[PDB]
């Protein structure tokens, strides 16, 4: 997901502005749906929501727009259990042997013969929660096992939370409402209001452990790789209690990252750290936020947002619709130099041609250079010490950068990676002169629609994840609900689309209408006022009761 | 009863629901949503009820790409009657009303549906929903950043035998 909130000090009109570009599945239980909700006098909010929820999840109201992105905070902890040496179904806490609890569930299974039979399954549970097995990583042997404590299992506040967000007047109100309830499960919240405030909140349900407990309560092997894991044989590694927290064992709101500015805040699924580099967010629990290198999407956005020029709605739109493959900025210049250094190597010919001709985009009419670049980058990712300038904590925006071609071993490995990438691209049955839009599609009935955008891991702000199906890449997730909101005098001006359209049913008039528009990148008015709604030549009305 | 909503649709089938209270507002939402996505919600409710294997057998998967039987075991475990009841008991009056209206609105559409915008008409899994089903979906989403990501792992967790 991406989010940018712009404040009074940077917007072209001196008021708030928000770009909402969440990256979510195109199918299933997390498929966004547009709606506008009004109880005249006390609720008027519009945006999009997930299936089955009678609230707006990402949206706007008269003076406020808000959105969300997936945070890097932990919302659970694994507990490594020390097992009773005499019984692997018992575990030790403070050296005392405790029995695991058993909860059986019974499931009906439809058989080959069309009849039902009953399967019973035992779920083992500790005081922390259920046991989990990842073969070869988190085993359950005679010495140890792993249990999982999920912080959101006790979060009964989630629906009230979004209903409250829906009623929020401005940024300050939104912040009070979220900090009071702490019902948000696993997302950041970014917002802008009419007065020109820009808010970032890393305000979600996060396991709390007092700072002095971490060095001894962490599982050192697992924290390296960023898995939240604690020592489950010591009672002092229970989540810490603090009366200010809305829920027992969670981090109090005052201890979670918040940034309130009048210039800008952004997030692209990295931690709170560089929300705005002028004011780094630091010193939080490792369960909350760490100073890790940022992904190429955030790096791209920061390259567009830094400086002193005013930001226009159009600028934020084009950050999405440009389809720029920002990862290309870091490696393509040097990759092209290596290409020139190997002129007349038959194996590299087609790849170097494609890459030099490439517009560096994931547009419908982008050349096969994108496909070569992708397969190269997958291999480049797994080479050691190949960066000319590796990640530099003191220059987190501009590193890593370039290929260390001056090292002979690197130059050999990079050229080999390019040859390997080219071979793979050429094996697949890509027609001559075929473009990115010829490959990446969304299927609608027996038809296909070309979809612009590319994987977020290549720094395409317009992130689109696709999988191979027959002769094409089928879009499965990414850019979904788009809203771009400004606040001119008459009322909120909202512009956007729902990429995959309102309806998942092929029979619907609204199965592909917005998908056609997304293909052509033609964003539309999101009508909110009675005046806007009434101007719509397609207006239909039905009143229902029972 | 005491359920009423005014729905306007603008271009691209975007609904605008006006009501005097949460019950009516939910009624409008559930109705408009069903019109566009009845089959999707029915499928996801089956998943969140842990009934995929019942309707579709052990081959094949949920829309989250989990095998049907492991997915069912996980959701049966997650959405046990005591967990749903406690969750419900903790809901504010306004939220209870939103959910009550949603279910009634969705079910109204189902009663009237002739297949115009519903491809799964007649399937045994396309059924009237209850507020508990909406709680099943909510809790399924609640754990998406936690134990939800360990669904397969939870199902696989079994004690050691005699091995060396
Ligand atoms: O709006 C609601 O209501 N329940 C949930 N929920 C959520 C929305 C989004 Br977007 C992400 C996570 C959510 O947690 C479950």
């Amino acid at each position: 997901s991406n989010a940018i909130a712009v404040g009074s000090e940077r917007s072209a009109d001196g008021k708030g502005m928000l770009l909402a570009n969440p990256h979510f599945p195109w199918n299933g239980a997390m498929r966004f749906y547009q709606m506008h909700l009004t109880i005249p006098g006390r609720l008027d909010v519009m945006g999009a929501s997930l299936p089955g929820l009678p609230v707006v999840n990402i949206g706007f109201s008269r003076h406020l727009a808000w959105t969300h992105t997936v945070d890097t905070s932990s919302h659970f902890t694994l507990y490594r259990l020390a097992l009773d040496p005499k019984d692997p179904r018992r575990y030790l806490v403070d050296g005392r042997s405790l029995p695991l609890e058993e909860k059986s569930v019974a499931i009906e299974v439809r058989g080959a013969d069309g009849k039902l039979s009953r399967v019973e399954h035992k779920v083992y549970q500790s005081i922390y929660g259920p046991l989990v097995v990842w073969p070869g990583k988190l085993d359950w042997n005679r010495s140890e096992a792993y249990a999982l404590r999920d912080a959101n299992l006790e979060n009964t506040r989630v629906l009230q939370q979004w209903y409250s967000i829906n009623q929020a007047s401005d940024v300050a109100d939104l912040r009070r409402r979220v900090e009071a309830l702490q019902g948000i499960p696993w997302v950041n919240t970014l917002a802008a209001d009419e007065q020109g405030n820009a808010l970032y909140m890393n305000q979600s349900v996060v396991p709390y452990l007092k700072p002095e407990l971490i060095p001894a309560c962490a599982i050192p092997q697992l924290v390296a790789e960023g898995l939240p894991a604690l020592q489950g044989q010591d009672s002092r590694c229970a989540w810490s209690r603090d009366p200010a927290a809305a829920q027992a064992g969670i981090t109090p709101a005052a201890q979670l990252p918040v940034l309130l500015r009048r210039d800008f805040v952004q997030n692209s699924n990295d931690s709170a750290w560089l929300t705005n580099p002028a004011s780094p967010l630091q010193g939080f629990s490792p369960l909350v936020s760490q100073e890790k290198p940022i992904g190429p999407r955030a790096r791209y956005a920061l390259s567009r947002l830094q400086g002193k020029q005013p930001l226009e709605a159009k600028t934020l739109e084009e950050m999405v619709t440009a389809n720029h493959v920002f990862s290309a900025d870091q490696v393509l210049p040097d990759l092209l130099r290596l290409c020139r250094d190997n002129q007349g190597e038959k194996s590299l010919a087609r790849a170097c041609a494609a890459l030099a001709q490439w517009d560096r985009g994931a547009n419908l009419d982008s050349g096969s250079g994108f496909v070569y670049f992708q397969r190269f980058m997958q291999r480049f990712a797994e080479l050691d010490g190949a960066w000319k300038e590796p990640f530099d904590a003191q220059r987190p925006l501009d590193t890593p950068q370039g290929i260390a071609l001056d090292r002979p071993q690197v130059a050999t490995q990079v050229r080999q990676a390019l040859a390997d990438a080219a071979a793979e691209v050429e094996k697949s049955g890509i027609p001559d002169g075929a473009r990115w839009g010829d490959l990446q599609v969304s299927t609608r009935g027996q038809e296909r629609i070309a979809i612009p955008g590319g994987d977020g891991h290549f720094g395409v702000y317009n992130a689109i994840q696709s999988v191979r199906k027959g002769d094409h890449l089928e879009v499965v997730g990414g850019t979904s609900y788009i809203q771009l909101v400004t606040f001119p005098e008459e009322g909120p001006k909202a512009r956007g689309l729902l990429a995959f359209s309102q309806s998942s049913d092929p029979r619907s008039p609204h199965y592909r209408d917005q998908t056609e528009l997304f293909s052509r990148q033609q964003w539309q008015t999101l009508p909110f006022s009675d005046r806007q709604i009434d101007a719509d030549p397609q207006l239909q009305r039905l009143s229902i009761r029972e | 009863t005491g359920l009423a909503a005014d729905i306007r649709w603008t271009a691209y089938g975007v609904p605008h629901i006006r009501a005097k209270d949460e019950r009516g507002l939910g009624y409008g939402i559930g109705y408009a949503y069903a019109r566009d996505n009845a089959c999707l919600l029915a499928e996801e409710i089956v998943t969140a009820r842990g009934e995929r294997a019942r309707y579709f057998g052990s081959e094949g998967k949920s829309s989250a790409e989990l095998d049907n039987l492991p997915s069912d075991i996980f959701y049966a475990w997650l959405n046990q009657p005591e967990a749903l009841q406690a969750f419900w008991q903790a809901q504010t009056p306004a939220v209870r009303q939103l959910l009550e209206g949603y279910a009634a609105g969705f079910n109204r559409f189902l009663r009237e549906a002739d297949g115009k915008t519903t491809s799964c008409l007649g399937q045994p899994w396309l059924r009237a929903i209850a507020t508990d089903d909406l709680l099943r979906l909510t809790r399924r989403l609640l754990v998406e950043g936690g134990v939800g990501q360990f669904a397969d792992a939870l199902v696989a967790a079994a004690p050691p035998g005699a091995e060396k």
